[PDB]
């Protein structure tokens, strides 16, 4: 058998560069808000975000203008509270800015968050964070803010077949067969995610 | 061909002559072609109707629940079949195709009563 | 009070004397080679500086460390060494350029150490360049301070000395700005420029909407400011005592002049406010009359009253020392180990 | 925002200062003639100077000239180049440039008082062990392989003239000029590696002690020198 080595090498020489010179946080992140176009893709933004990326800022925009970008600070999800009216944030607990941005617009921080008053005891990370879609919530009207508080019948086809095979088994079973829906976690679409899952340019 | 990820799912393969299409339900790779290779053979529909004008659809549940219990996705038409069949959970598209359709068809009517 | 303004240990406590070249040189190299640089180099550089041009090189080299691979550190004693080195040097126009632009320089000053720096504004005697300091210490929102009397006295004397008929800006950030101190829950001053400031944030909502309200200021979205406004007004006036001041005749002013005669954030079962303003004129008569009905000698000149306020602060200023000390010597103690941590490089290599 | 303002100040006493530098073509050559011609000469570039700046170089500087030539892209001439030697006096000094562009080296004889050259830029300031750098050209391209899209590295703007002490390698021996004898008296080759210890034994044949033993050969430039310094200073306030 023959051996090739290049083909090693470039891959080798190719992560290497990558992981070097990537593009940075903010340079991928900026955009236009005349154009609405991210600078090194050229891709336009989506209609519904049109208005939130002219309008409002951006996460790390909000959290310059205080110290240490406001630890335990009281960041909520717009998207969240503008899908319901309970509210959820984000007790971040870890933060980092670029040091390549300008205006220190774009970093990566994160901490424990709450989903309908409901905690976790694990400090995960933030989904979404370069969007203009961030809103800052004071130190006063804090307590107020956070203040907070069977099964199904089977199909019919597989009811009868289920019928069927207990009868041929021998017991009546008068009783109408159902499963655990209560156990069932059936999650919004708007619950966060991992970022480590999806990549990166 | 080992894909790269990919996954598990049943989905429809087509067969037969221009205007003359049989659907497959077939266990297969996510990757794979529309008419490309499988693993299991698992069951047929005919979407036109016989001289007796009932429309066959042929349903192998015992290995559609084993693939299931293995792991693998459903395409839309498909699961629409096994919702009609019974054994799946009705589909919500179909639902609201089904209202819109009465919809219209209420709607036409009126039109109809106006114009008379 | 002299002796809670200046103060000599921190000028007599821990001076380095390396040379302001070489650091000079030093941090150059560093940030040439953007490899992230400890807090320590510019501690020492800033205890070091004995002049103005060199107060320009901290400047500059704190841009630098705000724009370097590490900034978030930005610790409160390295800040306060270049807030003693500015203001003894006597560099106001670098100290306020810096203050606006915290997002450039990212400078974040503690509750002493600005009261020391607002009473050294009080002993110059200006009043534009405290009023936009107080407008970034509405930004910073760091006001469970015993500076928050120095805030009250500075707002409400500069509402009053203010001469300005119409600002959009100035207007909300004071509107802003008047509510923060009064938070303190104190005395009819304090829960009556709460109303006075819900009173004005209600206004630069009708005037020019909600979206300013919250998107270059942390504040809260509903828009019942002069629904928040009655409900205190109705609370206190079931409610102590209420020594009031006439600002309640600008409320009035605003109220009718605003009854006088795109994207929709408003919901559509919850009513507009366009048309709520004949109701908030309405109720508004109505909770003005039970507060005359029930204290209500509006003569007594809200500024004048802060001068009594001086007591309690000079009472205050007692633990506020004590802090400061606690804060000055606690430094002390956890950063040495940080010179021997420098040295353990030293001593590995 | 606007940006702010970079500043540094480093002020180590005794070594910022550096007091003069006279240029070699100011300087008469040996030969006997009337210094009238001289004088005449030197006012001639000095009226010039007025006009035109000639930023100090020495050989081994990198230099950055550009000309008005009457056929060309806009009839502007750009070229990059290392100073290899500068050679005559009077108005007809010239500086030689050299550089390899596509794999192929090019060389220039810049007259630096010609009208049709319109300015000169120093990107780089250097001075070499050898003060003639002909051996260039036997040498590997890559040394002279000089790109011309760099920068000027902004030096500052009283100091020492940094000497880069460094050592070239070299094409094998079929050269032109046989550099390897002691009359050239030159040392960044390396013939530790070139050549061996025979032939260098036997290059040290030509060695003659006496030319740099004798005294007479010398040329003192003080009492010149001075004067031209006067004459420049004089011209100059004039
Ligand atoms: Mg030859």
């Amino acid at each position: 058998v023959r051996p090739r080595l290049i083909a090693e090498l470039a891959r080798r020489v190719r992560a290497l560069r990558e992981q070097l010179n990537r593009p940075r946080d903010s340079q991928l992140y900026a955009v236009d808000y005349e154009t609405l176009t991210r600078p090194f893709s050229g891709r336009r933004l989506p209609v519904r975000a049109w208005a939130d990326v002219r309008r409002e800022s951006r996460l790390l925009q909000l959290l310059g203008r205080l110290p240490l970008f406001g630890l335990g600070r009281l960041v909520t999800r717009k998207s969240w509270l503008w899908q319901h009216d309970e509210p959820c944030y984000w007790r971040l607990t870890r933060v980092r800015p670029d040091y390549t941005a300008q205006n220190l617009d774009h970093g990566k921080a994160w901490g424990i968050l709450t989903f309908k008053g409901k905690t976790e005891s694990e400090a995960r990370e933030i989904e979404h964070v370069m969007y203009h879609d961030w809103r800052l919530v004071p130190k006063h009207e804090e307590e107020a803010f956070t203040a907070f508080t069977a099964s199904v019948p089977y199909p019919p086809l597989l009811r009868a077949m289920i019928i069927a095979e207990r009868q041929k088994n021998g017991d009546t079973s008068t009783e109408e067969p159902m499963l655990n829906v209560q156990r069932i976690r059936m999650e919004p679409w708007d619950y966060p995610a991992k970022q480590e899952d999806k990549g990166r340019a | 061909k080992a894909y790269r990820g990919g996954h598990l799912t049943i989905r429809l393969a087509l067969g037969g002559c221009t205007n003359r299409p049989f659907y497959r339900i077939v266990a297969a790779h996510n990757k794979c072609p529309r008419d490309g290779r499988f693993v299991e053979q698992l069951g047929s529909y005919d979407p036109l109707p016989n001289s007796h004008g009932e429309k066959l659809v042929a349903l192998n549940l015992d290995r559609i629940r084993h693939w299931i219990g293995c792991g693998a996705h459903l395409s839309k038409p498909m699961e629409k079949l096994l919702g009609l069949a019974g054994f799946f959970p009705l589909h919500p598209m179909m639902i609201t195709n089904a209202e819109r359709l009465r919809r219209k068809r209420a709607r036409e009517v009126l039109l109809a009563s106006q114009k008379t | 009070s002299s002796a809670y303004v200046d103060s000599h240990k921190w000028e007599a406590r821990e001076k380095e004397h390396y040379c302001l070249a070489d650091l000079a040189s030093l941090m150059d190299k560093t940030f040439e080679r953007k490899l992230p640089v400890s807090s320590l180099t510019i501690s020492r550089l800033i205890d070091n500086i004995s002049s103005r041009e060199e107060i320009d090189h901290a400047e500059y080299y704190l841009y630098k460390f705000r724009h370097s691979p590490n900034c978030w550190y930005l610790r409160n004693w390295t800040i306060h060494t270049w807030i003693r080195q500015c203001l003894k040097y006597d560099a106001q126009d670098k100290a306020l350029y810096t203050l606006v632009n915290k997002v450039q320089y990212g400078i974040f000053p503690d509750n002493f150490t600005f009261n020391l720096l607002m009473d050294s504004f009080i002993k110059k005697e200006n009043y534009k360049d405290a009023l936009s300091v107080v407008f970034e210490v509405m930004m910073q929102e760091a006001f469970e301070v015993p500076s928050t009397q120095l805030l009250s006295l500075y707002v409400l004397f500069h509402c009053l000395a203010k001469k300005t008929d119409f600002s959009w800006e100035e207007e909300r950030n004071f509107g802003a700005s008047l509510l923060l101190p009064g938070l303190k829950q104190k005395n009819s001053v304090g829960f009556s420029s709460q109303l006075y400031g819900y009173a004005l944030l209600g206004k630069v909502e009708l005037q020019q909407g909600l979206r300013a309200v919250y998107h270059n200021m942390p504040l809260i979205w509903k828009p019942g400011y002069l629904d928040r406004a009655l409900q205190v007004m109705e609370k206190v006036a079931a409610s102590p005592e209420d020594i009031k001041l006439c600002r309640e005749a600008l409320d009035v002013l605003g109220a009718v002049l605003k009854a006088l005669t795109k994207l929709v954030e408003q919901l559509d079962i919850e009513e507009t406010e366009q048309s709520k303003l004949p109701q908030y004129l309405e109720r508004f008569k109505a909770l003005h009359s039970k507060l005359q009905a029930l204290k209500i000698e509006s003569e007594g000149l809200l500024s004048l009253t802060t001068q009594l306020v001086k007591e309690k602060l000079s009472t205050c200023e007692a633990e506020d020392i004590a802090t400061y000390e606690q804060n000055l010597q606690q430094w002390h103690l956890d950063l040495v180990q940080l010179i021997q941590r420098e040295q353990q490089q030293r001593e590995q290599a | 925002q606007p940006p702010p303002k970079p500043v540094i100040v480093d002020k180590h006493r005794p070594v910022e200062p550096e007091r003069r530098f006279l240029s070699p073509e100011f300087i008469p050559r040996r030969g006997r003639t009337d210094p009238l011609k001289f004088q005449i000469e030197r006012k001639d570039m000095l009226e010039r100077r007025k006009v035109l700046h000639i930023p100090e170089f020495y050989v081994g500087s990198i230099l950055r000239v550009t000309t008005a030539d009457p056929y060309a892209s806009g009839k502007i001439s750009q070229f990059l180049g290392i100073c290899i030697q500068r050679s005559g006096r009077g108005l007809g000094a010239t500086f030689i440039l050299r550089n390899v562009i596509e794999g192929q080296g090019v060389e220039i004889c810049f007259e630096l008082y010609n009208p049709r050259v319109q300015e000169i830029q120093v990107v780089k300031l250097e001075k070499r062990l050898d003060d003639s750098l002909l051996y260039l050209r036997d040498a590997l391209p890559e040394y002279s392989t000089f790109d011309v899209n760099m920068k000027p590295v902004v030096q500052e703007p009283n100091q020492k003239v940094p000497v880069n002490e460094l050592k070239v390698k070299m094409k094998p021996k079929p050269w032109s000029k046989r550099w390897e004898r002691p009359n050239f008296n030159i040392k960044g080759i390396r013939f530790d590696l070139c050549l061996t210890e025979q032939q260098m034994k036997e290059a040290q044949k030509w060695n003659q002690p006496w030319l740099e033993f004798d005294m007479m050969r010398e040329y003192d430039t003080s009492k010149i020198e001075a004067a031209i310094w006067k004459e420049i200073e004089a011209s100059k306030r004039s």
